[PDB]
């Protein structure tokens, strides 16, 4: 059994408020990360216990290590501590040096951890640059899976008309928005300002992000791989071991 | 001529002017929550004690995970609203970052935003909303000829009012870095949005005026009034693009309200009216004649929050 | 339980790492394959306590078991680890590791023992060998065929005995938790000369013979030699649980 | 003897044709057994058509300490006695070190004591002369000891050879061979059970052991193996029962399982005992019996 008495956890400096919750750096068999879901009174309480059998599936590197959940005195979720900053810090807010080495690279290791959630039926539901972290400034541990942001979400989820708006496909999209942020090292949508205008342009097809931002230095695989992710239908996008397998034969053909 | 202020308004902003010459430069240890006022789509409102001066504030805290110089530009871009003092916008005392937080400290509002009052209300009368539109209408006037500045934000929530009967404009884009930090953002529930903007056009003060008039038909039935029972962000803006615009019942409201609305929802924005036409429409010029007691029935029929 | 095991389609192996066997393979990813064919019926039990015991471990300073693999034989699916053993890292290629490093991995090493312990695991086999070190840095526990729940270098005198109530502890994990500290500190291996196996088995069990803390590199600090020679005690009734083993760690690590 | 002197030379014209043993030359005929720290393999050595055994001895030791083990066993190169097994190499490759030998296909007394349930007095004393002769072998012409006396290191061939295997001949081996496991039985002295001080005497002490245990086929001593390492320092040693065997065999276990090695007997007075001098005597047809 995985439930842990907050008697044992020590809560210290609060993180952030993220859309799930707020996380606190924590105290519980060494460093963690503990995140206090918004409401406090329980309905229901099963559906987290039903989502914390979801995290309890995965056992991956390119996954973000689920230690524990906490009932009382609220729900909490215990993950290991990851030292270093986000993808998202990474690329658009410190400005890190990367190699085209190394974008492929973690875009290896987050199709990686994807196709392992996929082959355990786990869609994510919120892939974004904010929840990959560079762990050590070496592995990408995914988080925030089965609990969005406009820019990484698909056509057919910001419709929600669709039968069964969120795939595997709407998080080869979400992936795809990643792909363009490591090619491009910046953001869908750089200079549109109005928010309600990305989300009806992209639910129609009338907007996507911008290819020609992608840098040379990009091998054409990659686009290629990279505009099939970003299609509008979600049928024709591929899935995680097409996907996982174009970049590992491409590195291979260095 | 509409830009121009009387007795009681100019003794009220020279009042504010003298408070905020008092309170300098603004830190996070001098300040103190007294309760929270809400919160949207990315930032939160406390109503705070600025302990040197002892002054209540209003402070807006936005997350942001951007470039350190990108977040010295907002806090610089900020500055302009020390020159936008009018009694139809809401004052600013200073904009500072902290714990990768971008707080913004403003005028205190008693009787919050139009969207709380309608929540008590039920529906806002068509003598309120005449002051209420004339608010609107001099708010952007103001920041149009004076600063030349667009609001891209007019809904309930954004307009604020107070006990003594003011009524104001707040959060509009007056940093054009804040407003492209703020477009990575989460999907909303509803749309204040000109189907023009919802497309593409270049921004305009029509677009405000189309927001105005979308708010104006909200508040005086007291339901949204785009879509159909729910529905979801998309297809509400689907409704703007394409579904002819609201339009206020026959019955109760005057011929002037209703003419005026529809100017305003016009969705061409060639053919919308300006903000010289409505200043000297019917609606605006019988409500602006009319004596109302706002303060009074802001405090006594509504309530203060 | 039965969501962790592994068809063999799924999984390739690759080069054989040494020995049951370990092979480096593949399974979303680099994997660590040990083969441990038809099972008697006690090793299905054995096999049913390995993975158990690894089932029931979610943390960062042990070795993250993924799955297991009934077919042709029993094996247990793992992270594949970069790097090398501690005792490789120490007693084979020499490496230079400051003082400031030997206690962080000191500290993570009882990290992980502790986990293991609040969980009422007694790893009952911690060596130096059993320990890695993933990309140089993260300390990576392993080797739980023989942890239950509730070589003679790094075996407390109560287990080489036999006789006492209970001889597998906590307490038992701690002594071997000591000798780790003794190579960490000393960069050798206890009892370095001693030529007959069970005259140490009988001199250990007996208290003839202990580990030479003479040998103890002159940079280690006065609490660190104290927090070893108590890990190392005889009586295993005054040895340090490793709450208290984390805290002394903890405590000597706040000022340099 | 002169059949002894033609086998040696025979094994020496044999060992010539020998030289570099490497990983690829060798094929496995069939497992033979495994111990505390080694596993012993029957071998077909292609490039001198030999037949060996192959003893496999896992070790992750450091290359200086590597490199020193494998010249510290050259010496066996010298160890060439009709009562010692001969040595054809020894080499490491990625963590483990092998070594090759003389293969005996009668196996170890421990594999053969538990076919015969219990080895008879006769057989005992031609295994008895062949020790005290190996012993002094390797005490006098290489001035070593042996540190490991016990039927398991006692082999035995069709052609009714008996000679010794796995004795101490390199050092570092030695203190690389205590990192082991705990072991199942014992057959130390006491005082080399104690502390430091010890001899060959205690290779006196492990064949008399070894005796009483190929005699009764039974482990004499008695349980864990630190309960065995206390009863042999505390308890007085064990001896055969008295009606079976005779008192000149009796005898000679006695004053080879007393305790203190200096009333314990020495290899020379062992060589002009009642029991010694009466089996060489005896013409007995070991290699029948064995085979
Ligand atoms: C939905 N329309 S949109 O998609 O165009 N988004 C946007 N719309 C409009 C504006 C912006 C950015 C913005 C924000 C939100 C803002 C908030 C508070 C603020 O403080 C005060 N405000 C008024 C008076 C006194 C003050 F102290 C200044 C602000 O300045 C800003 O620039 C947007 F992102
Ligand atoms: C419980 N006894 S103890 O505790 O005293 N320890 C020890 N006792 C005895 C020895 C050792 C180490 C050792 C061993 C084991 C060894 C084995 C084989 C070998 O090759 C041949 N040998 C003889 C004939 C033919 C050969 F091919 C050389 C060896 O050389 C060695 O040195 C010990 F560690
Ligand atoms: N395991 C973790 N280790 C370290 N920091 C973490 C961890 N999980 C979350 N954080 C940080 O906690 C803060 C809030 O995270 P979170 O609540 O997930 O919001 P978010 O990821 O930005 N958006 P969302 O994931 O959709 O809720 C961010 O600064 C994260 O980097
Ligand atoms: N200066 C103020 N004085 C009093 N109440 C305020 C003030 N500013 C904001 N509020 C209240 O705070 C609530 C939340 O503010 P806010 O975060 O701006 O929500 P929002 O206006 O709906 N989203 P946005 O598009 O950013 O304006 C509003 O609904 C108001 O009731
Ligand atoms: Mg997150
Ligand atoms: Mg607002």
């Amino acid at each position: 059994d995985w439930e842990v008495p907050p008697s044992e956890v020590q809560l210290l400096k609060r993180i952030g408020t993220g859309s799930f919750g707020t996380v606190f750096r924590g105290r519980w068999h060494g460093d963690v990360a503990v995140k206090v879901l918004k409401v406090s009174q329980p309905t229901a309480a099963q559906a987290f216990k039903n989502e914390m059998q979801v995290l309890r599936k995965t056992r991956h590197v390119n996954i973000l290590l689920f230690m524990g959940f906490m009932t009382r005195p609220g729900f909490a979720i215990i993950t290991q501590w990851c030292e270093g900053s986000s993808l998202y810090h990474h690329l658009h807010v410190a400005d890190t040096r990367f190699d085209m080495v190394q974008l492929i690279d973690v875009a290896r290791q987050t199709a990686q951890g994807m196709d392992y959630l996929h082959a355990k039926n786990i869609i994510h539901r919120d892939l974004k640059s904010n929840n990959i972290f560079l762990h050590e400034g070496l592995t990408v541990k995914i988080g925030d899976f089965g609990l969005g942001s406009v820019l990484w979400m698909a056509a057919e989820v910001i419709r929600m008309q669709d039968p069964n708006p969120y795939s595997f496909q709407s998080d080869v999209y979400a992936y795809g928005v990643v792909l363009y942020e490591l090619m491009t090292g910046s953001l869908p949508y750089s200079h549109i300002g109005c928010r309600d205008q990305i989300i009806f342009m992209v639910g129609r097809g009338y907007l996507s992000p911008d290819l020609s931002k992608i840098s040379s230095n990009c091998p054409k695989a990659m686009r290629r791989l990279l505009s099939d992710c970003l299609k509008f239908q979600r049928e024709e996008r591929p899935l995680f071991p097409q996907i996982l397998a174009t970049i590992e034969l491409l590195q291979r053909s260095l | 001529e509409e830009l121009e202020l009387d007795e009681q308004q100019r003794k009220r902003l020279e009042a504010f002017l003298t408070q905020k010459q008092k309170v300098g430069e603004l830190k996070d240890d001098d300040f103190e929550k007294i309760s929270e006022l809400g919160a949207g789509n990315g930032g939160v409102v406390f109503k705070v004690s600025h302990k040197p001066s002892g002054l209540v504030m209003a402070r807006k805290l936005i997350h942001l995970e951007i470039k350190p110089a990108i977040r010295n530009q907002i806090i610089r871009e900020l500055q302009v609203l020390h020159e936008c003092n009018s009694p139809y916008i809401v004052g600013f005392y200073g904009a500072f970052y902290s714990d990768g937080e971008i707080s913004i400290c403003m005028e205190h509002m008693d009787g919050g935003s139009l969207d709380q009052v309608l929540k008590k209300a039920g529906r806002i009368p068509e003598q309120i909303l005449g002051k209420v539109s004339i608010a609107v209408i001099k708010g952007l006037t103001y920041l149009r000829e004076k600063h030349k500045i667009m609001h891209r934000d007019v809904k309930p929530s954004n307009i604020l009012v107070n006990s003594r009967g003011e009524i104001k404009l707040c959060d509009f884009g007056v940093s054009g870095q804040l407003i492209d930090a703020m477009a990575n953002a989460f999907v909303g529930t509803r749309s204040y949005m000109s189907p023009e903007r919802l497309q593409g056009t270049h921004y305009s003060v029509q677009s405000d005026i189309w927001s105005m008039g979308l708010s104006l038909v909200e508040m005086a039935v007291g339901r949204y009034p785009i879509g159909s029972g729910s529905m979801a962000i998309f297809e509400l803006l689907d409704y703007i693009v394409n579904e002819p615009p609201p339009k206020l019942p026959s019955g109760v409201f005057s011929l002037e309200f209703q003419d005026f609305v529809n100017k305003c929802l016009i969705k061409n924005p060639a053919e919308r009216a300006d903000l010289k036409q409505l200043m000297v429409h019917a609606f605006i010029k019988r409500s602006d004649a009319e004596e109302v007691d706002f303060a009074g029935w802001l405090c006594s029929t509504i309530g203060l929050n």
